[PDB]
């Protein structure tokens, strides 16, 4: 499309998220969600083809249903107590409705089914935006009403999300599906700590966004969308594969990498609330995510796969365009464990 | 300021450069026909840039130094051994075909980049389109397998689905006996081993498939040997015709912007030339790939980016 | 079957290179004789000469921070004192009962 | 005398649509190399 | 060597875990991509959530 | 809470279930979405009028407009899908799968 | 490709670094004096 | 304690700024100097500890392990110099970087005054060794080996983390000094039973305990020589060190929660020993011998007596040195024959007499021949077990039998008999290999003269 129109659409998506973040009236939060959805659809279809159109229609259907139940929750809340301010819900029925709407907006299980297919349909830049920016508004709304949520439902969806992401990622050869299932698991981890500490939620969100940005930018740099296409990357740009392996090790939660910081703190916080079984189950389950990250690392950087002859010509060209902040993202997603006590900044 | 979205935002529009002289012409003729002499003449008369036919080392001439590299680093194939032993066990035939298609694709990208960035039209020899005839010929002589042609079709589909076909296609028709005589008087020992059937197959391919499919979407000037030396008439025919059936009139400034971003960034052009389908003729094992890539890096000006090689003579490294 | 029985384009497996043939008295450290000789010399000097000998003699003469002879002398003077004064050598209680407050049972 | 590196047969494991093929999913196919699927004027008769 | 070390110790901890995770991954990831089934499950989950939790 | 609110909420739930059924015909999906929106508009208007909350008389109109815009978007998507397949059946959208 | 050191970019980069370092030193001095004045150390 | 940490970190820039043909020399020489610095730590005191700072502290249990860790790196560099000759300079620097990082994490783990820092470094060590195994390994099974070595470990260690943070929420600290001084008994409860299991299982997996040892033969056989040396010499001792540290909060529960483990060891050390009698691979045989020795160390730690702890410290040091030497000998044979099958190359005493005497001394130390420190640890553990129960001697006694047996079997199969006729590429032993052998074995016979240096804090 036109660069001016694309810039306007991206700015409108940003403004929808910000309108959600800065408003105190439920109608304006709903309007921000509407504006965000309205401007997000063309971005998913920037590269026109049947797959992107199918992904966009699936995404529109899910987000429109979520917005309708969001509106329904707001009206029910209004009926019981005549308040428009975003605070703890005055009605139990309204709260559950609100919780499932935001679960669909985030992609938490069992409302996860759309994430892998939409991520597969769209390009890599659209996938980066969808898996990083499109989680800020629902999570901020959840943070604002965390004192209202029923812990049973919320923790049930969190544990289900972790299990589903771990299991579904094991069956994937496509990289975008792997990213989608990883995002589902990380949403589960983030939402498992809302009832107890929203600062831990924000810390996990920031760490995850950093790692996801690094991973998507590295996948774009070596323009690969499958396992075998990435297996050729060592034959042209081995530094990219080494950085990708270190980032994958970090994303699996291996100390002393950055990705160990959230789970550790989250586990620690839950232990403060006399919750022992759930964090244990969550860690043993995150081992599955680590397994398919390790499989990707084996296929990419720890072994050298057969190449092709036409690759020789690719040896004679450089990347014309660069991702700025890619080195910063890699460094921040691998080596910020010693800076852990900085979370008191209420990040 | 390299061309990008910001340049298009400020001033850069390439529809203001097109002056009806762009008219990308491509010339196709059977081996040993004087298409090259004719193509050069057409480019001389019309003011266009001539692109000599891509070889095994075409890409070597656009990057770093223009000198070709070793065969083991650039192409890993030879036409001479193809002529000598077309049915060899090391798969030189299909590796040669694939490398030449990649070179042709790369050349077309450079020609499109020039035409879009400056407005001056270009003239080419055998392009990505009509590259397949050597393919079909190699299959009809039994030189290559069916898996090779299916892989070629996959790569050609995925790559050629993104570029604009040429306006004018010029075919010089020379019968197989005449080109056989031209080869015999050429004196090249390897070219003399081209069998009659192979030449016929190449001729057959243009007539059976290339000429008819092209005629449906562009304008064709099929010429015989005698009618090809007098280039004034050829230029007259080129200028008289008006292209109104191709996709080119439908293109506009937004499509031009996308295409101009595609033609530069040669890594994106060559992205699908290395799809991970494993044909024994073109797939290379890890050890050989590793040592050959190491050797390529050891080349004088190839360890770093072009402006960061002290050995060739780059200065002020610590401030670039 | 026109297949070449060649699954891909691969280098043959290289054969082991003998370090002795190109260079007798080779020391097995490197294939460049000067670097190899210096590697041997540094290994032997810093391992056998410096760490192994000087470190061993350093460990042998480490001052008695564990206080072996101190405990011997203290026990010697206690035994001398309790023998001279008729004390019953070692006492069965580690702490004197005068300041241990047991809980009264009243059962 | 050489370190083992993956060959074509080892790489075929990761080339399918999914890991662990099943009887039901055996008919699935990997997506096109570019994410584009093949696509696979009315006449009016104004009579008297 | 064979009965315990190479067979049964393998069968108990690692092989069983691998088998179960493989089966669960197959069950989870075998979705035809038809939104009919997806939103039927969403209705099921929505109905269950309101009644079961409170 | 009187029975008029109960009936409007029941209508909303029926429309939501109908959307989640997906017999076929994505147009029916959009119809179910807009039936949900109509029920929402009616019940919000009833609540706002009943409690005499004057400044919130703004809210229903706003809701309507935004939802209608969504319908436009949805319609566009439906149209494009049909141009690829010739019809708007739900089962045509199975290229992307989990 | 073929490019000389862009002295404009180099100048801006070094100037930004120097400005940041100088501002940091001044800021630290100001915090030290302000803390001392607030807590009555010096 | 920074006087050792900082030079080890400085090893990295020196390696990365070295000339392409001077990396091995600089690494070996500097690492050796660092090892010399480690000797100062040994001058331990009979009272509490060398509490250097709030972060690090040294002890007469930690000091021998630190010295062994610093000493192992030069030997690993010497062993790796050979098979990495045809390797690019950047990748050789990467290999040395992996070794240096591994050493850095290991040195830090021992000072590690608090349990969370110890856990973090204890798990940080898992990354460089996994990269070493799955990158610079020859066979195709290495990938599986890596996976096993990973998940087993994490399967035991993630619960530990939970337990650890739980303790800090109840007691308020995880500093080892405060834990030791403010220790309280563990009541007989189900929750306490599971906290005991969470505390123990992480270290019990890395010993490895019999039944949980499947990862070890793989990860040792398909690893390169440096990886095998570091795995057997030091990485197996992390579990023992952690058990010795953490069992101060597990009393009096260990008085009966140790029964399933003791059995698994006392019988297990027999079973794995018998496995060594029928083995077609040298590396697998050495790995199973490691399993048996660590089973004995597990018994010692679970008994919890002063003699048990002294014997366990001595045995850990002795086993590290001996198993590293045995792996190095096996690799010297392998780099000539390229087979790693014990029956193939025979009669090597006739062709390599000095390798033959190195093999003999290594087998005699594995034999537990007095007065080697292997015997000192063996005997202290056996005496402590006899005091624990007079019947253990049978198992212990029979174990010694089998050990000697298979050890001499390994010496007779490979060194004695008749040379294999068709193998004609048995070149003379290099000075590098003889120097590696001497630098393994001389510290053992030097430590047998001053046993208090390696008998731990209960001496
Ligand atoms: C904390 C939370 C963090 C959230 C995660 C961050 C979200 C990042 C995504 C943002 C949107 C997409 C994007 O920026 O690509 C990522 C980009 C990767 O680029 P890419 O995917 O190759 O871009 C392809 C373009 O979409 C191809 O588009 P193009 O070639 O048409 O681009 C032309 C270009 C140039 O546009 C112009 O010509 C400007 C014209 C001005 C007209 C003004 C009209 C006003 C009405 O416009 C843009 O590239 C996008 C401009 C957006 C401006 C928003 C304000 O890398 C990053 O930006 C990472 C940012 C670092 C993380 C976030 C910041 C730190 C926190
Ligand atoms: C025993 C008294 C000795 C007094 C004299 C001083 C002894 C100094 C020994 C130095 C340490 C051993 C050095 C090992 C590397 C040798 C490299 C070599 O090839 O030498 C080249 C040289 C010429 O060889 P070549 O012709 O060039 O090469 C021919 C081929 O390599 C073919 O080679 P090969 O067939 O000739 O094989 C070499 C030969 C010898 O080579 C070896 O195997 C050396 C290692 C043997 C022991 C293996 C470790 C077992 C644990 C024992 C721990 C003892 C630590 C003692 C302190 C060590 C400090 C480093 O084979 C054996 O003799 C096997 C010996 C088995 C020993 C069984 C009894 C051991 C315990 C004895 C009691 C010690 C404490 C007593 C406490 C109360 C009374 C004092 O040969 C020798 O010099 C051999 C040295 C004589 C063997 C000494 C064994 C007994 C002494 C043990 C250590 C010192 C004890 C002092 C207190 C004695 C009372
Ligand atoms: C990799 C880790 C995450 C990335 C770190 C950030 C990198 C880029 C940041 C560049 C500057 C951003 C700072 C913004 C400038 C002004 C901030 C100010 O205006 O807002 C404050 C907010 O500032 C943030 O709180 C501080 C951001 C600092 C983030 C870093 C800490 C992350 C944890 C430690 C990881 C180690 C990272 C350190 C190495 C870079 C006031 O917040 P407040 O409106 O009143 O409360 C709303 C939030 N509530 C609801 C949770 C209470
Ligand atoms: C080849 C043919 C033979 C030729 C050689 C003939 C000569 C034979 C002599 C050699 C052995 C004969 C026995 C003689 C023994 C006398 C030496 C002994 O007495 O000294 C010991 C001293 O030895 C040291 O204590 C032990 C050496 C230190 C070992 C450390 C290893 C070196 C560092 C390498 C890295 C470490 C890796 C392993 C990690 C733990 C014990 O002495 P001790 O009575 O008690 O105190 C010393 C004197 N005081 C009282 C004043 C203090
Ligand atoms: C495969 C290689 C090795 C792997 C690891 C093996 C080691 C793990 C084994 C765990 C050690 C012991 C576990 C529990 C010990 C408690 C003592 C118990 O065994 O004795 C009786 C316990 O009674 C019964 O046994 C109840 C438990 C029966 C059901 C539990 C299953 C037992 C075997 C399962 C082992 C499975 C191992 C692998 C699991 C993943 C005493 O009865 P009672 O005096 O009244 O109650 C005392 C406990 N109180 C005071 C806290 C109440
Ligand atoms: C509840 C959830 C609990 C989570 C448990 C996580 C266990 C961690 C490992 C998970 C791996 C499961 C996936 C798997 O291994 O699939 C079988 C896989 C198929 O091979 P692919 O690479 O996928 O395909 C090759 C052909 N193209 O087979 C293997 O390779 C097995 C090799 C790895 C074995 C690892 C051993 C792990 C078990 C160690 C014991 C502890 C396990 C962890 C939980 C223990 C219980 C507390
Ligand atoms: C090598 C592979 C081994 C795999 C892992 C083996 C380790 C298993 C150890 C148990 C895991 C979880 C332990 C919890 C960590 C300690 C925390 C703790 O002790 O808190 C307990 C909590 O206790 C538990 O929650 C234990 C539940 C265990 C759930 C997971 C079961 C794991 C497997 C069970 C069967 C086998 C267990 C041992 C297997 C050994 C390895 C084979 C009590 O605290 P409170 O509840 O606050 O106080 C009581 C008053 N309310
Ligand atoms: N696609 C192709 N496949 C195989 N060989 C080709 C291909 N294209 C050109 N060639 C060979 O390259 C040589 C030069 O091309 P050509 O134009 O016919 O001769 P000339 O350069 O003398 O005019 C010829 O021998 C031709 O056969």
């Amino acid at each position: 499309m036109n660069p001016i129109i694309y810039t306007t659409l991206i700015m409108t998506v940003m403004s929808g998220t910000m309108l959600v973040m800065i408003s105190s009236h439920w109608l304006l939060i709903w309007i921000g969600f509407e504006m965000n959805l309205l401007a997000m659809i063309p971005v998913l279809m920037k590269n026109f083809n049947p797959r992107a159109t199918e992904a966009a229609t699936k995404y529109f259907l899910t987000q429109a249903t979520a917005s309708m139940m969001l509106m329904m929750a707001i009206i029910i809340n209004l009926l019981y107590s005549g308040q428009w301010t975003i605070t703890k819900m005055f009605n139990p029925v309204a709260m559950t409705m609100m919780t499932m709407a935001l679960a669909m907006k985030l992609g938490l299980s069992p409302f996860h089914f759309w994430v892998p297919e939409v991520t597969q349909g769209i390009s890599l830049q659209a996938g980066l935006l969808l898996l990083t920016w499109q989680k800020l508004a629902p999570l901020s709304v959840l943070c604002q009403i965390s004192q209202s949520i029923n812990p049973n439902l919320m923790l049930t969806m969190a544990m289900l999300s972790i299990l589903i992401g771990g299991w579904g990622g094991l069956n994937q050869t496509q990289l975008r599906k792997i990213m989608a299932y990883s995002s589902i698991a990380h949403m589960g981890w983030m939402t498992a700590v809302l009832p107890y500490n929203t600062t831990m939620t924000i810390l996990n969100l920031l760490i995850y966004i950093t790692m996801t940005l690094a991973m998507f930018m590295l996948l774009i740099h070596s323009s690969a969308t499958t396992t075998l296409s990435l297996s050729h990357t060592w034959n042209k740009m081995p530094v990219i594969t080494s950085l990708m392996m270190v980032t994958l090790l970090s994303m699996g939660g291996l100390p002393p990498l950055s990705g160990f910081m959230p789970k550790w703190m989250i586990i620690q916080e839950m232990t403060k609330n006399e919750s022992i079984i759930m964090p244990t189950l969550m860690a043993m389950t995150a081992l599955l995510n680590l397994y398919f990250y390790m499989r990707l690392a084996y296929s990419s950087s720890l072994t050298m796969f057969p190449s092709t002859n036409n690759m020789k010509m690719k040896w004679q060209f450089e990347h014309t365009k660069q991702m700025k902040l890619l080195p910063t993202m890699i460094v921040l997603s691998t080596l910020v464990l010693p800076m852990t006590p900085a979370l008191s900044s209420l990040n | 300021l390299q061309y990008g979205p910001l340049a298009f935002v400020l001033g850069e529009r390439t529809t203001r450069k097109l002056t009806e002289t762009s008219k990308v012409i491509t010339v196709d003729g059977n081996i040993c026909s004087g298409k090259g002499r004719l193509a050069r003449e057409i480019a001389e008369k019309l003011g266009l840039r001539h692109f000599p036919e891509a070889g095994i080392h075409y890409a070597d001439s656009t990057t770093g130094d223009g000198k070709p590299l070793d065969v083991q680093l650039s192409g890993n194939c030879s036409l001479e051994k193809f002529y000598d032993d077309p049915k060899s066990n090391d798969g030189n035939s299909y590796r040669l075909q694939s490398w030449l298609y990649a070179s042709r694709l790369l050349q077309y990208a450079d020609a499109l980049e020039h035409l879009l960035s400056t407005g001056q039209g270009v003239v080419l020899e055998r392009s990505i389109y009509s590259d397949f005839v050597f393919l079909e010929a190699m299959y009809r002589q039994g030189f290559i397998r069916k898996q090779c042609v299916e892989h070629y079709n996959e790569v050609k589909k995925v790559t050629a689905c993104e570029y604009l076909p040429p306006h004018v296609v010029v075919y010089v028709d020379v019968p197989v006996p005449e080109i056989q005589s031209r080869i015999q008087k050429k004196g090249n020992p390897h070219e003399m081993k081209i069998t009659a059937a192979y030449l016929q197959d190449i001729e057959n391919a243009y007539k059976k498939t290339f000429l008819p499919e092209m005629s449906e979407k562009c304008e064709v000037l099929q010429y015989s040997a005698r009618e090809a030396e007098d280039a004034e008439k050829v230029v007259e025919d080129i200028e008289y015709l008006k292209c109104d059936k191709g996709p080119w009139p439908d293109q506009d400034d937004r499509t031009f912007h996308r295409l101009r971003m595609l033609v530069q960034n040669k890594l994106e052009v060559l992205n699908y030339t290395t799809i991970p389908v494993y044909l024994p003729e073109i797939t290379i094992g890890a050890h050989q790939s590793d040592r050959v890539f190491q050797k390529f890096t050891e080349l004088p000006g190839r360890k770093y980016s072009p402006g960061y090689n002290e050995d060739v003579g780059d200065k002020w490294i610590w401030l670039k | 079957p026109p297949e070449p029985t060649i699954r891909l384009q691969e280098d043959p497996d290289p054969e082991d290179e003998n370090l002795y043939e190109k260079n007798p008295d080779s020391h097995g450290y490197d294939k460049d004789p000067i670097v190899d000789l210096w590697n041997m010399r540094v290994v032997f000097f810093f391992g056998f000469s410096i760490v192994l000998v000087l470190g061993s003699t350093f460990v042998a003469y480490l001052p008695d921070y564990r206080m072996q002879e101190w405990a011997r002398r203290e026990a010697e003077r206690l035994v001398k004192y309790r023998e001279a004064n008729g004390l019953p050598l070692m006492e069965s209680n580690c702490f004197d009962p005068n300041k241990i407050q047991l809980p009264e049972d009243e059962d | 005398a050489r370190q083992w590196q993956p060959d074509v047969e080892w790489a075929e494991q990761f080339g399918g649509a999914v890991m662990y093929p099943t009887k039901e999913t055996a008919h699935w196919k990997p997506p096109p190399w570019n994410d584009v699927d093949p696509p696979k004027n009315l006449t009016l008769n104004f009579g008297p | 060597s064979s009965l315990l070390d190479l067979i049964w110790l393998e069968t108990i901890l690692p092989k069983t875990t691998s088998f179960i995770q493989m089966k669960m991954s197959i069950m989870v990831s075998n979705q035809k991509g038809l939104i009919k089934l997806y939103f039927l499950s969403f209705l099921i989950t929505i109905m269950i959530s309101m009644t079961l939790f409170n | 809470m009187p029975l008029v609110y109960m009936n409007i909420i029941m209508a909303f739930a029926i429309a939501l279930a109908g959307l989640l059924m997906y017999r076929s015909h994505l147009m029916s999906s959009l119809l179910c979405l807009e039936g949900m929106m109509l029920s929402l508009f009616i019940m919000s208007t009833l609540i706002i009028l009943n409690t005499h909350f004057t400044l919130a008389n703004m809210m229903p109109i706003i809701l309507l407009v935004f939802a209608a815009c969504e319908a436009a978007l949805g319609l566009s998507l439906l149209v494009m899908v049909s141009n690829t397949y010739g019809t708007d059946y739900v089962q045509n959208l199975n290229l992307l799968q989990c | 490709p073929h490019g000389s050191p862009d002295w404009l970019k180099v100048g801006l980069t070094l100037g930004t670094s120097v400005f940041l370092w100088i501002y940091l030193i001044k800021q630290h001095k100001e915090d030290v004096l302000e803390y001392k004045r607030r807590n009555g150390l010096e | 304690m920074l006087k050792i940490i900082i030079p080890t970190t400085m090893l990295l820039p020196m390696t990365w700024m070295s000339k392409h043909n001077m990396i091995w020399i600089n690494a070996t020489v500097h690492s050796l100097l660092i090892s010399l610095i480690s000797l100062s730590l040994l001058n331990q005191l009979g009272e509490n500890s060398l509490n250097f700072s709030l972060t690090f502290f040294s002890d007469s249990l930690s000091a021998p392990l630190l010295v062994l860790t610093t000493w192992l790196l030069p030997l690993m560099l010497m062993a790796s110099q050979s098979h990495l000759s045809k390797e690019t300079t950047t990748r050789k620097k990467l290999y040395i970087t992996m070794l240096i990082l591994l050493q850095l994490f290991l040195i830090m783990t021992f000072t590690a005054t608090e349990l969370i820092l110890f856990y973090i470094l204890f798990e940080a060590t898992l990354v460089p060794t996994l990269i070493i195994i799955t990158r610079w390994g020859n066979q195709t099974e290495r990938l599986n080996a890596g996976l096993y070595f990973l998940f087993y470990t994490l399967a035991g260690s993630l619960p530990l983390l939970v337990a650890l943070v739980y303790i800090q929420n109840t007691t308020g600290s995880l500093n080892f000094l405060i834990i030791h001084y403010w220790s309280h008994p563990l009541s007989n409860s189900w929750s306490n039973i599971f906290m005991w299991l969470a505390c123990i299982m992480a270290f019990m997996v890395k010993m490895p305990l019999y039944g949980l040892h499947l990862w070890l033969p793989k990860a040792h056989v398909e690893a390169p020589i440096a990886g095998s040396m570091v795995l057997a010499a030091v990485l197996l001792k992390l579990g023992g060190y952690g058990m010795m540290r953490i069992t101060t909060i597990l009393n009096p529960l260990t008085n009966y929660m140790a029964y399933p483990f003791l059995m698994l060891s006392m019988w297990g050390m027999i079973m794995t020993s018998s496995i060594c009698l029928r083995q077609t691979d040298l590396k697998s045989l050495i790995a199973y011998s490691s399993v048996s020795h660590m089973a004995l160390v597990i018994v010692a730690i679970m008994i919890q007596t002063p003699w048990s702890f002294m014997g366990a410290t001595a045995l850990m040091i002795a086993h590290g040195l001996t198993s590293s030497m045995l792996f190095c000998l096996a690799n010297t044979n392998y780099e000539r024959v390229h087979s790693r099958t014990m029956i193939l190359a025979r009669g090597l005493q006739t062709l390599l007499p000095l390798m033959a005497t190195w093999w003999l001394v290594a087998s005699l130390t594995n034999l537990a021949l007095p007065p080697s420190i292997n015997l000192i640890g063996e005997l202290f553990i056996i005496t402590a077990s006899f005091s624990w129960s007079n019947i253990t001697i049978i198992l212990m006694g029979m174990n010694m039998m089998i050990t000697a047996l298979y050890s001499l079997y390994m010496l007779i199969t490979t060194q004695r008999g008749k040379y294999t006729h068709h193998i004609n590429n048995i070149k003379p032993s290099f000075t590098r290999e003889n120097a590696l052998m001497a630098l393994h074995i001389l510290p053992l016979l030097l430590l047998t003269l001053n046993p208090k240096m390696i008998l731990g804090p209960l001496y």
